[PDB]
C-alpha cells in the first residue's frame, strides 16, 4: 500500500514559439523569448510563481512585432506557450536564504 | 542582471504550498546552444545565439543553480550527454532542476548541429518519474528555444 507515481510529472516546459512556426531571433540581441524570459524571471522571482512568470512572459512576447522593413516579414509576429504537470507553486526563493 | 531577492516574510508565508526549493545549489542546470552547423542538411548559422545562450547562463547562476554548458553538439551527443546530465549524482541533494534547449527544431524535436534530429519526448523522458529517481517529486523546468515549424506568423489586425 504504497504511494506511487506515474512515470512522469512535475515538469513545466516553455517553448518560444507555437505548433508549426517559426521563433523570432535578433541577430543582435538574441530571441525574443530569451530576452522576455530573463527580465520578467530577473525581476519577479522573487514575488511570482514560475508557471506565473511564463504568463507574463506570455504577455510580453504577444505584444511585440518585428521591424524588418524591406521584406514582407516586417510587422511578423510570434506567440510563446508553456506546457505543465506541475502539482505545486514552483518559488524559486531568490537569495533566501542568505 | 541582477536578480531581486524575495523577503523571508515572503518565504514564510508561501513555502508551505510550494515545492521544497531551498537547497544550496538549488539545482543543477544545462544550457546547451548548437549554433553553428554542418550543414550536412539546410540549418542557417544562428547569428543572436550567443547572447541567448550568454543571457541564460547568467540568469541561471544568478538564481543560484550551478550551470553546465554545452555548444555544438551533434543529435547523438545531445542524447548522451543529457543522459550523463540526467544521471549526475548531485540531484540527490538538490530541490530542482533546469534544462535550457537552444537550436533550430521542428514540431516536437530539435536540430543536432548536425542536421539530424532530437525527440523532445526522448529528451523528457530521461528526467521522468522512472529513469531520473533522484528528482522524483522535485520540479524539473525545461526551455525549448527552436523552431517548431518554418512559417513566420503575419498575423492579424485587432478588430
Amino acid at each position: 500500500p504504497k504511494m506511487r507515481l506515474p512515470t512522469r510529472s512535475d515538469m513545466i516546459c516553455g517553448y518560444a514559439c507555437l505548433k508549426g512556426t517559426a521563433a523570432m531571433r535578433n541577430t543582435k540581441r538574441g530571441s525574443w523569448y530569451i530576452e522576455a524570459l530573463a527580465q520578467v524571471f530577473s525581476e519577479r522571482a522573487c514575488d511570482m510563481h514560475v508557471a506565473d512568470m511564463l504568463v507574463k512572459v506570455n504577455a510580453l512576447i504577444k505584444d511585440r512585432e518585428g521591424y524588418a522593413p524591406g521584406t514582407e516579414f516586417h510587422r511578423c509576429k510570434e506567440m510563446s506557450e508553456y506546457c505543465s504537470t506541475l502539482c505545486r507553486h514552483l518559488y524559486l526563493f531568490p537569495g533566501h536564504p542568505p | 542582471m541582477q536578480v531581486k531577492p524575495c523577503t523571508p516574510e515572503f518565504y514564510q508565508t508561501h513555502f508551505q504550498l510550494a515545492y521544497r526549493l531551498q537547497s544550496r545549489p538549488r539545482g543543477l542546470a544545462l544550457v546547451l546552444s548548437n549554433v553553428h552547423f554542418t550543414g550536412e542538411k539546410e540549418l542557417e548559422f544562428r547569428s543572436g545565439g550567443d547572447v541567448d545562450h550568454s543571457t541564460l547562463v547568467t540568469l541561471f547562476k544568478l538564481l543560484g543553480y550551478d550551470v553546465h554548458v554545452l555548444c555544438d553538439q551533434t543529435a547523438q551527443e545531445m542524447q548522451e550527454k543529457l543522459q550523463n546530465f540526467a544521471q549526475l549524482p548531485a540531484h540527490r541533494v538538490t530541490d530542482s532542476c533546469i534544462v535550457a534547449l537552444l537550436s533550430h527544431g521542428v514540431e516536437g524535436a530539435i536540430y543536432g548541429v548536425d542536421g539530424k534530429l532530437l525527440q523532445l519526448q526522448e529528451v523528457f523522458q530521461l528526467f521522468d518519474n522512472a529513469n531520473c529517481p533522484s528528482l522524483q517529486n522535485k520540479p524539473k523546468m525545461f526551455f525549448i528555444q527552436a523552431c517548431r515549424g518554418d512559417e513566420t506568423d503575419r498575423g492579424v489586425d485587432q478588430q
